[PDB]
């Protein structure tokens, strides 16, 4: 690695830095709280009495949890379909409203609601847009729905002057004129009333069984969209560094416990340099610290390829307790060399004070010799008088010019 | 009347956390010695209050005097607005298009004709007994912050600190007080219902966009907030 | 880190980095080569001397008074007086970014200015140019005196008065240090200048340099890939010249370090390991001797200087 | 220039020459730091051969370790070596100091040396050199008593 | 002055640039440590007396 940092094949003696030692989070927890709100869909589906289709009724669902889990709600339903949206991909996605509409039709009449259809439901009755983004349950209710005697309850428009609009709700009962007169307001011939009951019965066909159909009416008008499903539920890992996902805030480290109180409302935390050191669990009131786990930089140390090959690794600014003999030092870590306790010339620098060297065997390290010791007797009436001389010479190299370059 | 706000209008400007450092921050507050309006002596006209920036509502009410707030475009018909009402227990924040009165009095209970909304937000109620808010809406957020202190504007120190929000956008340009009162008054053009009651005083103030220098505590707590557009000190 | 301060905890912005050439593998060098440089002025100044020497135990020189300049073997750190209130006024991996401690430590600097003040003490100057040659002090300072053109005799009678006013000078130096908490700054505002260094690169994270957000995670997740990677592509631009100018302000200041480093190894060389003629060079007036303390990141040398006063007018031919 | 036509290439031309530019600024930046280095070197350099060869300084450690003499200066394709000759005392001994000499009620001082001591005798020698002399009135000056 | 140097009477660019981050906060504070610099030189060798 050294020679390959270096770019070369004999390499020099001393400490070469070749790449930085990072930990790998093992696991991704992400945290957020349990359940605020839900949409009531329990009364959508398990009523005890739906309306008519002339009279659809249509709740508004704004500040509720859309978790779109319908499979509990007579699972074998008879006609799923779902238009502009894919079923399991809705589950991940946000709108604006929920409008859900709800009646009760017959059994073959349920091809009619659809964006682009003709027929009495879709036209006098109840009409999709064609641009129509969102799903469509049908499930048979034969038996909650029809009586020996019969259920007469359901009424439908059969006689209309015109169709109806995409999303139009009608309650008109005015005599529909098919003659010339308008008959003042009476029933007779040629003047008709545009309401027919059903009279469901549960010895009917398939086709004509009652089937409660529900509209799920979706559309996005650029808002903050308040709605959106669940998210994920995870545990909480300690003392180790994993990708934390709360709330939207994305980071990875170690979540370690601290002891600071925070405030009621305040969650996110950061430090001096607007790093994020503190966030709150939303599933649980308590703060913990982000600390990230072992890092530092990855440095070898050889005595060069002309004597052996038998390197030293360090870790710098790093304790070596997590992930040949290891020896902590103020300076790092040092692994493949020997702490001895005789202090000689420095020969590699590491730091705080401490030196490797090559002993010839193995590579050493002690603390570096700031040189011998002589201590000179100090006395009031003695004194040091030279007698011979030394004519010594010594070298002072020093540079005066450069390499004159232009480009 | 007129009032100076000597050193109040401070709020959090995020949900963050700090231990004794110091924040600087260009947002929407209230300028430190600043001419504030104090309604006083209104005591039921002027009711046309803008909200560009948002609006910094003292009160120093005994109990139960203010019953809410409105907040809406022009207060006429296909009108975006949103009243909230705080009861005894429970409070109700209902955003509707209807037209209101001069004076939309509560004592009453219904303030416009129809009301044809199916919009539901329910939280905790609101209301030497001041009270703080400050009321801005920016990135489609109606957002409030609320403050109970102790004591007329003293110089002492009290944050702002948030506690709900609402996802909504909506250009407001209006600001109306509901008074509470004993003497029925059901004829909406007539604005003149002066009845005998407590001090009722609502201060109006505009907030400005400027930069604040906070410094925060090892407790997380704003203790002091200092302008830069007012004093070379500073 | 030219890697994880630019690329934050990415793959695919670690694999587009290499794409600018090779500055991640020139400003570490550079780095690193500031470094190496930091590490050898310590050693120029303060390890002049070769063998250590030590204080002899009579505590008696001949009427002057070094306690407050030699260690003391009580306190665990074997520091003196001055050493201990020079230490206790020097205020001292945060997304890729380490200090790296230094070679010597504060405890062998303290170990090479103590043998330095033995040898100007004990030997005088001779443990600066040879052997070590012992001497008494009262001689050393005759030396200095005659050295300068004074007599020896102002000295071998006038001792007691050199003396107390040594001891007192001595005793001042602490008082006048303690005030005026801005003397010394030289040693603290480059530190600050590091805190306006080393915390100004985090600070400039969070700007966005006209990205739709600041952190890797949003953009990699609300943006398409193909389109994301202008946007990355010049967060990596911006992060590389705010690297890059913060390793030319290293390489100014590491200069102007040398530079200081240099001078005061002179100084060292040419007031304590022996008496210069020059002026200002050790200390205004007439430099007698000079003693060295070290600090964290200086050394404050204190010199003593003999002042003519209480002249009086006399005719001269 | 030949894969992508010039009105659609414009934008890579520029960030190339950007790219470029940043690249060669660099480099002017770091020529011109290592040349303020080096002609700091170059002045220290001519500072030590007007000092040190062109005659004999009384500085410590800058013509040399130790009592500089003479230098030689020798050239080299990017730079000067000075030869510095120093002259180095050993062999000390150690003797017997006094500062002064009270004879006939007058406290003598010498003046060039002091005075070394072997036991039972007394002479003047320097400050460098151990050269026993008779304690005469032409090295020493009388300062008045030993009081 | 970058706010004038780089924008030239304009507050949408004066609102842009201090997006880019505190490069005028250390450019003006090196500046004024030139300056001060500069004002202490003349003092070091003229007003030795
Ligand atoms: C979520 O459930 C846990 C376990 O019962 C509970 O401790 C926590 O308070 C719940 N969250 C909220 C917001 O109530
Ligand atoms: C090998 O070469 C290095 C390069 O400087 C040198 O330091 C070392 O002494 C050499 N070893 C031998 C055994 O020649
Ligand atoms: C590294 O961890 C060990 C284990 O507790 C500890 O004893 C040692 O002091 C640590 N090193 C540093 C420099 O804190
Ligand atoms: C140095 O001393 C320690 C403790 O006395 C011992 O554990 C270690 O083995 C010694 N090192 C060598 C090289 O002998
Ligand atoms: C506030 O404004 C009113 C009228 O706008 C004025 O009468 C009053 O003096 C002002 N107060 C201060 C403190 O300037
Ligand atoms: C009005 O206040 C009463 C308590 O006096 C409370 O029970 C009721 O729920 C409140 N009404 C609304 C709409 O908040
Ligand atoms: C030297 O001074 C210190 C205090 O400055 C004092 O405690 C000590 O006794 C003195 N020693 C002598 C020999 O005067
Ligand atoms: C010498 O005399 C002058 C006036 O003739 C006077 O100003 C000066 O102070 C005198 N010198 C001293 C040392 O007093
Ligand atoms: C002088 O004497 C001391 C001890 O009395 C001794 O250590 C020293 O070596 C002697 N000097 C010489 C030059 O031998
Ligand atoms: C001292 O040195 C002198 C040199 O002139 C010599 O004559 C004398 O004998 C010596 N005395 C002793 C005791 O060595």
């Amino acid at each position: 690695e050294t020679k390959c940092t270096l770019k070369s094949f004999t390499v020099e003696k001393g400490i070469y830095q070749t790449s930085n030692f990072r930990v790998q989070p093992t696991e991704s927890i992400v945290r957020f709280p349990n359940i605020t709100n839900l949409c009531p869909f329990d009364e959508v589906f398990n009523a005890t009495r739906f309306a008519s289709v002339y009279a659809w009724n249509r709740k508004r669902i704004s500040n509720c949890v859309a978790d779109y889990s319908v499979l509990y709600n007579f699972a074998p339903f008879f006609a799923f379909k779902c238009y502009g949206v894919s079923p399991t991909k809705l589950n991940d996605l946000c709108f604006t409203n929920v409008y859900a509409d709800s009646f009760v039709i017959r059994g073959n009449e349920v091809s009619q609601i659809a964006p682009g259809q003709t027929g009495n439901i879709a036209d006098y009755n109840y009409k999709l847009p064609d641009d129509f983004t969102g799903c469509v349950i049908a499930w048979n209710s034969n038996k909650l729905d029809s009586k020996v005697g019969g259920n007469y309850n359901y009424l439908y428009r059969l006689f209309r002057k015109s169709n109806l609009k995409p999303f139009e709700r009608d309650i008109s009962t005015e005599i529909y004129q098919a003659g010339n007169k308008p008959c003042n307001g009476v029933a007779g011939f040629n003047c008709y009333f545009p309401l027919r009951s059903y009279g469901f019965r549960p010895t009917y066909g398939v086709g004509h069984q009652p089937y409660r159909v529900v509209v799920l009416s979706f559309e996005l008008l650029h808002a903050p969209a308040t709605v959106c499903g669940p998210k994920k539920s995870t545990n909480l890992v300690k003392n180790k560094c994993v990708n934390f996902n709360f709330n939207g805030l994305t980071g990875t480290g170690v979540l370690t416990e601290s002891n600071k109180k925070f405030l009621p409302f305040q969650q996110f935390g950061r430090d001096i340099a607007d790093t994020t050191d503190a966030v709150r669990d939303p599933q649980t009131l308590e703060i913990l610290d982000i600390t990230p786990c072992s890092f530092g930089g990855v440095s070898v140390i050889t005595p060069g390829t002309n004597t052996s090959n038998q390197v030293a690794v360090l870790y710098q600014g790093v304790n070596c307790t997590e992930v040949s003999n290891v020896f902590q030092t103020r300076a790092g870590c040092l692994i493949g060399a020997e702490y001895v306790n005789n202090s000689y010339e420095c020969d590699i620098p590491i730091g705080a004070g401490i030196c490797a060297s090559y002993q010839t065997q193995s590579i050493i390290a002690y603390t570096m010799s700031l040189g011998a010791e002589n201590s000179v007797a100090y006395s009031n009436n003695s004194i040091a008088i030279p007698t011979n001389f030394t004519i010594s010479v010594t070298t002072e190299i020093l540079p005066v010019s450069m390499t004159k370059t232009s480009v | 009347s007129y009032t100076n706000s000597f050193t109040r209008g401070v709020y959090y400007p995020d949900k963050v956390f700090r231990s004794s450092v110091l924040h600087s921050t260009q947002d929407l507050f209230l300028p430190f010695f600043s001419n504030v309006t104090w309604f006083h002596a209104i005591h039921v006209d002027n009711p046309v209050l803008p909200f560009n920036d948002g609006v910094y509502f003292a009160s120093t009410e005994k109990s139960n005097i203010i019953r809410g707030w409105i907040f809406g475009t022009t207060l006429d018909s296909k009108t975006q607005s949103l009243l909230i009402v705080n009861n005894a227990t429970n409070v109700v924040i209902k955003v509707c298009e209807f037209q209101f009165c001069n004076d939309p009095f509560l004592d009453f209970r219904v303030y416009s004709s129809a009301n044809n909304c199916t919009f539901e937000y329910v939280s905790q109620p609101f209301l030497k007994n001041l009270r703080e808010f400050v009321f801005k809406n920016i990135d489609g957020y109606f957002k409030i912050y609320s403050k109970h202190t102790p004591i007329d504007l003293p110089q002492g120190f009290s944050a702002l600190e948030p506690l709900v929000d609402l996802p909504i956008g909506i250009n407001i340009t209006r600001f109306q007080t509901l008074l509470a009162l004993h003497r029925s008054y059901l004829t909406p053009g007539d604005s003149s219902s002066g009845w005998t009651a407590g001090a009722a005083a609502y201060y109006v103030g505009y907030l400005q966009p400027r930069t604040f220098l906070l410094k925060y505590n090892e407790n997380g707590t704003i203790t002091d907030a200092v302008d830069c557009a007012l004093d070379p000190l500073s | 880190d030219c890697t994880m301060y630019i690329c934050g905890d990415s793959t695919e912005c670690s694999n587009l980095l290499l794409q600018y050439g090779s500055f991640c593998t020139q400003l570490k060098r550079a780095l690193t080569g500031i470094a190496v440089e930091q590490d050898k002025n310590t050693q120029e100044v303060f390890a002049q001397v070769k063998q250590i020497y030590k204080t002899p135990p009579i505590k008696y020189f001949g009427g002057f008074n070094f306690s407050q300049i030699l260690p003391d073997p009580s306190k665990p750190s074997k520091r003196s007086p001055i050493e201990d209130l020079l230490f206790n006024k020097v205020t001292l991996k945060f997304n890729g970014l380490t200090v790296l401690p230094p070679l010597l430590t504060d405890e062998m600097i303290a170990q090479y200015t103590s043998a330095l003040l033995a040898g100007t003490i004990t030997s005088g100057w001779t443990f600066g140019a040879g052997p070590a040659l012992q001497i008494p002090f009262p001689m050393q300072m005759a030396y200095r005196f005659n050295g300068i053109g004074v007599t020896q005799n102002v000295l071998y009678e006038n001792q007691k008065l050199i003396a107390n006013q040594f001891n007192s000078a001595i005793g001042k130096i602490q008082d006048s240090l303690s005030s005026t908490p801005s003397a010394l700054g030289k040693l603290q505002d480059v530190v600050n200048h590091n805190a306006q260094a080393l915390n100004t690169l985090v600070k400039q994270l969070s700007s966005k340099f006209g990205a739709i957000s600041s952190v890797l995670n949003d953009i990699l997740s609300r943006l398409d890939p193909p389109e994301a990677e202008v946007q990355i592509d010049r967060l990596i631009t911006g992060r590389l010249q705010s690297l890059q100018t913060y390793v030319t302000q290293q390489l100014i200041r590491a200069a102007e370090i040398r530079a200081s480093a240099n001078l005061a190894a002179t100084k060292m060389s040419e007031c304590v390991l022996g008496q210069s003629k020059r002026v200002d060079f050790c200390g205004k007036g007439y430099h007698l001797m000079s003693f060295p303390q070290s600090a964290p990141h200086g050394v404050v040398f204190l010199h003593v200087t003999y002042v003519p006063a209480q002249e009086k007018n006399f005719t001269t031919a | 220039l030949s894969r992508l036509d010039p009105p659609e290439a414009e934008v890579q031309i520029d960030r190339l020459i950007t790219g470029r530019l940043q690249s060669l600024q660099t480099y002017v930046t770091q020529q011109l730091i290592r040349a303020a280095e080096i002609r700091a070197s170059a002045n220290l350099a001519a500072t030590k051969m007007s000092e040190c060869v062109l005659g004999q300084s009384k500085r410590v450690d800058f013509c040399g370790k130790g009592y500089h003499l003479m230098s030689f200066p020798q050239s080299a394709p990017h730079g000067v070596v000075f030869l510095h000759v120093t002259y180095v005392p050993a062999q000390e001994k150690n003797f017997t100091t006094a500062p002064a000499i009270c004879h006939d009620g007058k406290a003598h001082f010498p003046r060039e040396g002091v005075f070394v001591s072997n036991g039972t005798h007394w002479f003047v020698t320097q400050r460098n050199f151990y050269e026993p002399q008779i304690i005469t009135t032409d090295n020493t000056f009388v300062s008045g008593n030993c009081d």
